[PDB]
RNA sequence: GUGGCGAAGGCGGCUCUCUGGUCUGUAACUGACGCUGAGGCUCGAAAGCGUGGGGAGCAAACAGGAUUAGAUACCCUGGUAGUCCACGCCGUAAACGAUGAGUGCUAAGUGUUGGAGGGUUUCCGCCCUUCAGUGCUGCAGCAAACGCAUUAAGCACUCCGCCUGGGGAGUACGACCGCAAGGUUGAAACUCAAAGGAAUUGACGGGGGCCCGCACAAGCGGUGGAGCAUGUGGUUUAAUUCGAAGCAACGCGAAGAACCUUACCAGGUCUUGACAUCCUUUGACCACUCUAGAGAUAGAGCUUUCCCUUCGGGGACAAAGUGACAGGUGGUGCAUGGUUGUCGUCAGCUCGUGUCGUGAGAUGUUGGGUUAAGUCCCGCAACGAGCGCAACCCUUAUUGUUAGUUGCCAUCAUUUAGUUGGGCACUCUAGCGAGACUGCCGGUGACAAACCGGAGGAAGGUGGGGAUGACGUCAAAUCAUCAUGCCCCUUAUGACCUGGGCUACACACGUGCUACAAUGGGAAGUACAACGAGUCGCUAGACCGCGAGGUCAUGCAAAUCUCUUAAAGCUUCUCUCAGUUCGGAUUGCAGGCUGCAACUCGCCUGCAUGAAGCCGGAAUCGCUAGUAAUCGCGGAUCAGCACGCCGCGGUG
C-alpha cells in the first residue's frame, strides 16, 4: 500500500468539501444525518446516474443538490418525483429540504461514471481486456489529456487472482495543481468481488 | 565521510580572558548542556591557581598544555586478517584534543571533595611534569618508537 | 623464448662413439621412375603384469589425530606396492588443431627461427628482393551461428577411413589375441517423441568491479550487571479469549480490563428469537408502584387507549398466529475486494520514426566528466516522447502595505497595576505583495556542464524541516474495522444474567523508568517559555486540614476568565567520601477521591521500616547542530486510572 488518495491529497489545495456547513455542539449529529442521507440517496441513483451530492444548511432547512446525467428520469412527468424526494427527505431529517438539481455535462470524462459503468459489463459476462479499451477510447475522444484504468481480482471467473490495466496519455500524480478526479467500485460475476479504479486528467 | 573532508567548527572565543583555549576546556567539562556549572567550576580554578604560588591562570595552563600534549600516536590497524599497529604523526588539532581530554579524564578522577580542588592542582602538578596526564603522554611515546618495527614500510 | 627437433607417442646439465631426417644454391645426370593404399607389419603417454636388481624424496591401499548429524572424504602425523635400471608382455587416453594424405589456384598488413642474392658499402648494425618453417590481424568467398581466411573450414581433381533419432549398448552370442587384467570385432527383443548444436531475453551464483548510505572509521551517551513498570515464550489453570514471529513479531491491534468493554470459564435461563422485512387479527405501545429473586425474570396494582375523515382509510405499536426467515468475533489472508509493512524517497520502467540482425533480439537507455538524482555537458546510428527526479503545496528565517480589539504603552495625568482618559508609534495578530536566481565579480576545468573564492544582503548554492513513495519483490500482514465466493452450526457454535480469569509464577528474551552520589542531597529567597483544552466543563478568591483535599462562592461558550507563580537556573546556610542526611524497593497503621461497588484488581496522602545497588564481560545500540545529552508543560482515549504514545519549548 503505496499511494495517497488522489482527491484527498488536493482537498483544501484546489478543490473543496463536498460539505460546506459550519456547526459547533451540532456537529457530530449533523455529520451523521449527512451520512444517512447520502447512504439512503443511493436507491434512485441505482438507476438515475448519480455522480456527486453537495449538503449545505441553514437556520433549520437543508439545502441539497445533486449531478446526474439524467434530468427527466428523476424530477418526473410534471415534477412528481422530486415532491417524493422532499416527502421522503423531511421523514429522516425531520426539516425542510429544497433539492436544486443540476445537470452533468460530458458524462464520460467522470470517473465514478466510466467505471461504474465498465463494471456492469464485468457483470453480463464480458471480457475485461476490451472493455477497458473501449472505456479510454470513448473517454479520450471526448477530449482528455489522459486517462488509466485497473481492474482485479479473479479474472475470467478463474483461480488465483491478478491485476492488470491500460494506459493512454499522460496521468501525472505527484503535480498539485493537476485536478486528476478517480473513484473505486465493485462487482462480481459470479466469483467473490472485483474491483475497478480509474483515473482521468483534464487539464488544471 | 565518503565525499570528501569536512569543515572544523568554528568556536567562540570566551569574554573573560579572550582565548579560545579557555572556551574548549569548559566545553570538555561540561556535562548535559549546564554549562555555567563548568564556567563556575574553571574560574574558582584559576582564582586558586593565581591566589595560590602562581603568576596568571592563562601562563600555567598554557605550560601545562606543552607539557601534556602529545606528539608520536600510532593507529592499530588491519591489513587482510592480521591486525597490527603503525605510528604515525599527528597534526595540531588533535594534539590539543587529546591534551585537554586527558587533563579532565584525570583530574575527574583525583579524589578531593571538589571538582575545583581537582583541577588547579591537576594542572598545576602538570605544568611541573608530574602527573598521570604526562605519564600518558610518556606511556604514549613508548609505545611508538617501539612499534616503528612492524611499522617500517607500511 | 606463440623458440628448436621428431610421423606421432615425445625430446632440456656436460664430453666422446655409432646413426636417421630436413632446409638452401647450383644445373653434372636419369628420363614419369609419381600419388593414395583394404588385408598385412612396425612404432605407440601413464597405469598394470613377469623375472632379477635398486630404493633418497613423493605416495594408491592402510594406521592414528581432527571436523560433522554421520565422514569408510577434503585437513595433519606416519606409511606399503609403485614411481628408477635390464630384459619380455600389454596396446589403450579429451593419443586434440575433437580439422586424413597429395597437388594447383585466389587481396593486403605486421612479428620471430634457418638460408640465398643486390645496393649503400667498417651494412658484418641498414633498405630491397627471394625460399622454407612458426605466430598475430584482416578482404573476396564460405558458415546454422560461433567463426575460418596462402598454416582455409575458400575454388577444384585423385585415393582411403567413417556417419544415418535417443536409450538398451561398446552390451550378449560366436571368433581371433593376452600369463592376467582385458583389447579388437559386433546384434536383436523391448521402450520414448524427443535427444542435440549455436545464440537471445530474464533469474540465480558459498563470481568480479565501481560507487553511494550513522554502513565502518573519529567521537559523545547508552543496553547487557541492580530494583521496578510493561510485552512475549514457557509452565500453570475451569479459563489464563483471538491475531502478530529474523531484519520488516515482542510499551504491537489496545488512543485507557475493577462491573461494562468481553469473544474465554462455572452456575441460573430463552427459542420467529437481543436485531430486519412480509401477511393476518388489527391498530394508538407505556411508564410508575409492591412482594420473590444474585440478577435474568415471574406474580399482583391507576392503565399501553384513534391525533385522517366526505361515515367509507391511512402513520406509530403490544401480543398472537405464521412461516418465509433471522443470527455466527465459526473455517478458508493459499479463493478475494479494500487497507498497510520492506527494499526505499533507492533512481529507475517503457514507446514512436530510423538503423543493425537469417531470426528471437539490439540500439537508444553504452563511454568520459559531473550530480542527491535516467540531474546536466561532450562524444557516439540514432533522433524525439511518457511515467518517475525536480518544480507547483505547508511551516520556519527578513520586511512593505491594509486593519487596531479582547492585543500593545513610546510622547502625557492616574492609581495596586495598562487601568482610565488618550493613541495604533513599537511588539502582536492575519489577508495581500516583495525577497535567492550560480543572479553579478576571480580562478580551475575540453572555452562546456560543474567545482573552489569574493561582494552585497536577514538568508547562498535543493537556506532548515514536512507532505509527496514509479514498474516490481516477500502466495509478507489482516475473513476480528468493513465487505465478500465456497464450507459449517441452527431448542445451538444463536441469545439474556450474576461471579470469576484476561493481572496466575521454579524461569528465559525484548522495550523502558529510578539510581549507585559532592558537576551531589536538604532548608530559605529570586527569575525566564511555547504548543494546546474548557458548559453541566476549566475554578478565581476567602477560610478549615501537616498533607492528598473539603466548604462557601466568582469569571468565563473564550487574544477578555481559567487550567498556568514551568523545571533545570541564580543567591545564601548547611552536610564531609561513609552503604552515608546517597538510593527508595518491600512491609505495618491511619486517611482522601471517583464510582451502585476499589478483596481478587485503582490512583493519591502521612507517619513508621529502609533491600539490591559503590558505574556493570562476551557482545551490542542511537546520533553529523539548535542535532546528541538533560529539564519540564500540554491532550487524544477517559467517572477514575500512563514510567506508554502524539506535540511544545528551556539550557546546549
Amino acid at each position: 500500500g503505496q499511494k495517497v488518495h488522489p482527491i484527498g491529497m488536493r482537498v483544501g489545495i484546489i478543490r473543496d468539501w463536498d460539505a460546506k456547513w459550519y456547526a459547533e455542539k451540532e456537529y457530530a449529529e449533523f455529520l451523521h444525518e449527512d451520512l444517512r442521507i447520502r447512504k439512503f440517496i443511493a436507491t434512485k441513483l441505482a438507476d438515475a446516474a448519480v455522480s456527486t451530492i453537495e449538503i449545505e444548511r441553514a437556520a433549520n432547512r437543508v439545502n441539497i443538490s445533486i449531478h446526474t446525467a439524467k434530468p427527466g428520469m428523476v424530477i418526473g412527468k410534471g415534477g412528481s418525483e422530486v415532491e417524493n424526494l422532499r416527502k421522503e427527505l423531511n421523514k429522516l431529517t425531520g426539516k425542510r429540504v429544497h433539492i436544486n438539481i443540476v445537470e452533468i455535462k460530458k458524462p464520460d470524462l467522470d470517473a465514478k461514471l466510466v467505471g461504474e459503468g465498465i463494471a456492469r459489463q464485468l457483470e453480463n459476462r464480458v471480457a475485461f481486456r476490451r472493455a477497458q479499451k473501449q472505456a479510454i477510447q470513448r473517454a479520450m475522444r471526448a477530449g482528455a489529456k489522459g486517462i488509466k484504468t485497473q481492474v482485479s481480482g479473479r479474472l475470467n471467473g478463474a483461480d488465483i487472482a491478478r491485476s492488470e490495466g491500460y494506459s493512454e496519455g499522460t496521468v501525472p500524480l505527484h503535480t498539485l495543481r493537476a485536478d486528476i478526479d478517480y473513484a473505486w467500485e465493485e462487482a462480481d460475476t459470479t466469483y467473490g468481488k472485483l474491483g475497478v479504479k480509474v483515473w482521468i486528467y483534464r487539464g488544471e | 565521510p565518503r565525499k570528501g573532508p569536512v569543515a572544523k567548527r568554528d568556536v567562540l572565543p570566551d569574554p573573560i580572558y579572550n582565548s579560545k583555549l579557555v572556551t574548549r576546556l569548559i566545553n570538555r567539562v561540561m556535562v548535559d548542556g549546564k554549562r555555567g556549572i563548568a564556567a563556575n567550576i574553571i574560574y574558582n580554578s584559576f582564582d586558586i591557581i593565581k591566589e595560590s604560588t602562581g603568576n596568571d591562570p592563562l601562563e600555567v595552563f598554557e605550560q601545562a598544555m606543552k607539557n601534556v600534549m602529545p606528539v608520536l600516536e600510532v593507529k592499530a590497524r588491519r591489513v587482510g586478517g592480521s591486525n597490527y599497529q603503525v605510528p604515525v604523526e599527528v597534526r595540531p588539532e588533535r594534539r590539543t584534543t587529546l591534551g585537554l581530554r586527558w587533563v579532565v579524564n584525570y583530574a575527574r578522577l583525583r579524589g578531593e571533595h571538589t571538582m575545583e580542588e581537582r583541577l588547579a592542582k591537576e594542572i598545576m602538578d602538570a605544568a611541573n611534569n608530574t602527573g598521570a596526564s604526562v605519564k600518558k603522554r610518556e606511556d604514549t611515546h613508548k609505545m611508538a618508537d617501539a612499534n616503528r618495527a612492524f611499522a617500517h614500510y607500511r
